[PDB]
């Protein structure tokens, strides 16, 4: 039922939190970087964003602008799943936009409860 | 000095994470999901772990290599290696690398094969992984035509081996530094990249213990050329 | 200072983490290539030293990340109102395991009464208290049976002063100036085969310091080491 | 049949070296550092040693040394498996009377085609 935006440069990241999302029952559209993620919501509105910092082309931070600037993404909430470990780096996050940072390396069990929790809000 | 080796740390930090995420998420979703996991999948998820281990034993030896190439502990044991197969089976290693990144591994060869050469095998192919790594992980961000080409060569009584590409290319204020200990090219275009400053560091020392040197030519844009030369002979 | 430790570091980060990476080959090939014998009890418990280890592996690249953001001045205290009496066996636990597997005992008591209220970073405390505990499990006694890592709570100066006592190996005088320094180790054929970076307890002396306190050291070959954290109550 | 002497201070490689082994129908007997190995040959003639250098009490290259001085266990092969990957570590160990030297981390396939190969 619920559509789920995942946005990362690396396949074997995308490939793991896919068959999570999966498992319980959400259909996923991968995009190896932030320009990609831009072009395919012209295609669909996902129900959530689970979006990288560091990545070519367009990088995270910079996604998370460009989705608040257009009116109609604004209100997706969105899971930030980055390698990036600093507080400043969370701090810009949240004030750019995203509902959540995680950290890497994750916990897929962790992530699929806050996962769980946007979707049940 | 001092302000990069807080960098290199900091460079460590990033390139290791990068595969543990991958055991670590890949290990847990094994663990937790037995129940829903059939055997093909459980078989990939396993590979995955393996595969990620490897990345991440190379990126150890980095560092293990280079404490030893800086303590000068490391020995260079000669002998008669077919040097145009020595390039080949490093191609090999790199072509599972090199598809992940769109990049095509070329050889092609100016003299005719076999081509004779009294080097170290296993240190030498370390030289040549090193420069064809470089050659995918630094090319072009969006191109249909990325490549890395070796040219074996024979000149100056010795061999001439040059790794050629066309990818994001080095200005030439960084052309000279480049091969020193811990230093990176700091742009837009490589804050994503990962890898500490060692690998030319590592390259450069290994070169020059057997009596050769390594030089680059360069341009912003089109590409970066790496000639590395070696004696061929004992005496 | 010198490229010298600098060298030295680089070697033993290798060493370190090759340690939990052999275990993460080791076992991951081994659920590999023998899927067909093994019952699920052990699969169970081979994939779980995948994830333990791991655990180990990343919590040794926040260290270099930790380590690195202390010298970049990228660090920054968030204080709030905790209970260093809780705070402090929350940590204690979480190195439990670690310490039964060096046949250590960490104990713990307080010299005043309990709850110790005190206005400091939770996060960043646990991780100076984990260190301390960590090192005395570490460079316990080699080959004891009343080997231990006590941890002492006590109130003094305006201040709360934490007390990290053990009867390990002990640490000589010529050491106990250079220990707090980044990339130090006391080099011994004691502490020969034992992993570090010599990053812990200058991440704890900066950390430490940020909050407005400091952190001294008395040790005796042989007997056993002290190390003194005190910090502002608020 | 095969008896495999395991010699390590690690507990977590113990187990997965013993698993392999044993999956090969070879018993094994386990020893925490190289005083206690030396130890338990008073009891039984091992096949085969499994030996690490970095361990308390007594290291890899003090237990091969030994190994040699006394004549009953000088012709008991011994493999090295350490997570000392130098060139001088390893001409030290085969000097000093070591079969053969593998590095961690390893492949256990590997491990244990070469341990079919002292055996037989
Ligand atoms: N083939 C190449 N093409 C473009 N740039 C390169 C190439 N090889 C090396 N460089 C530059 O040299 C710097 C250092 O490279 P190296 O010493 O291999 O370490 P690392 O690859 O870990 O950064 C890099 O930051 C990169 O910009
Ligand atoms: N509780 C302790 N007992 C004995 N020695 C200690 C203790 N804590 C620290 N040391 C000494 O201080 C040195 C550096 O410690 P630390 O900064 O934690 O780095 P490491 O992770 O290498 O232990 C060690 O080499 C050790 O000898
Ligand atoms: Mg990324
Ligand atoms: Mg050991």
């Amino acid at each position: 039922s619920k559509k789920v935006l995942l946005v990362d440069d690396s396949a074997v990241l995308r490939k793991i939190v896919s068959f999570n999302l999966k498992k319980e029952g959400y259909e996923v559209i991968e995009a190896e970087n932030g320009q990609i993620a831009l072009e395919k919501l012209s295609e669909f509105t996902p129900d959530l964003i689970v979006l990288d910092i560091m990545m070519p082309v367009m990088d995270g931070f910079t996604v998370l602008k460009k989705l608040q600037e257009k009116e109609e993404w604004k209100r997706i909430p969105v899971i930030v799943l980055t390698a990036k470990g600093g507080e400043e780096d969370e701090s810009l996050a949240l004030s750019l936009g995203a509902r959540k940072v995680m950290r890497k390396p994750f916990s897929p069990s962790q992530f699929i409860e806050e996962v769980k929790h946007l979707l049940n809000e | 000095i001092d302000r990069m080796k807080t960098e290199f740390i900091a460079n460590i930090s990033h390139e290791l994470r990068t595969p543990l995420t991958a055991i670590k998420a890949y290990a847990e979703t094994i663990y937790n999901s037995l129940g829903e996991l059939d055997l093909s999948t459980l078989k990939e998820f396993l590979e995955v772990i393996i595969d990620q281990s490897n990345h991440l034993e190379n990126l150890l030896n980095e560092l293990l290599d280079f404490s030893r190439l800086e303590r000068k502990s490391l020995q260079i044991n000669r002998e008669k290696v077919d040097l145009c197969d020595l390039v080949e089976s490093a191609v090999n290693a790199i072509k599972e690398f090199a598809s992940s990144h769109n990049v095509n591994v070329l050889f092609e060869s100016n003299v005719p094969c076999p081509v004779e050469a009294y080097i170290d095998p296993t240190r030498i192919r370390q030289v040549l992984l090193n420069l064809l790594n470089n050659g995918v992980k630094y090319s072009k961000k969006d191109a249909p035509d990325k490549y890395v080409k070796v040219i074996l060569d024979e000149k100056d009584g010795g061999v001439l081996i040059i790794v050629e590409d066309n990818g994001i290319g080095i200005p030439d204020h960084a052309k000279d530094r480049i091969f020193e200990q811990f230093y990176r090219v700091d742009s837009s275009l490589t804050y994503e990249v990962p890898g500490t400053g060692l690998g030319l560091a590592i390259t450069k020392e290994i070169v020059e213990l057997h009596g050769g040197r390594i030089w680059v030519e360069s341009e912003v844009g089109k590409g970066s050329r790496f000639f590395v030369w070696i004696p061929k002979d004992r005496a």
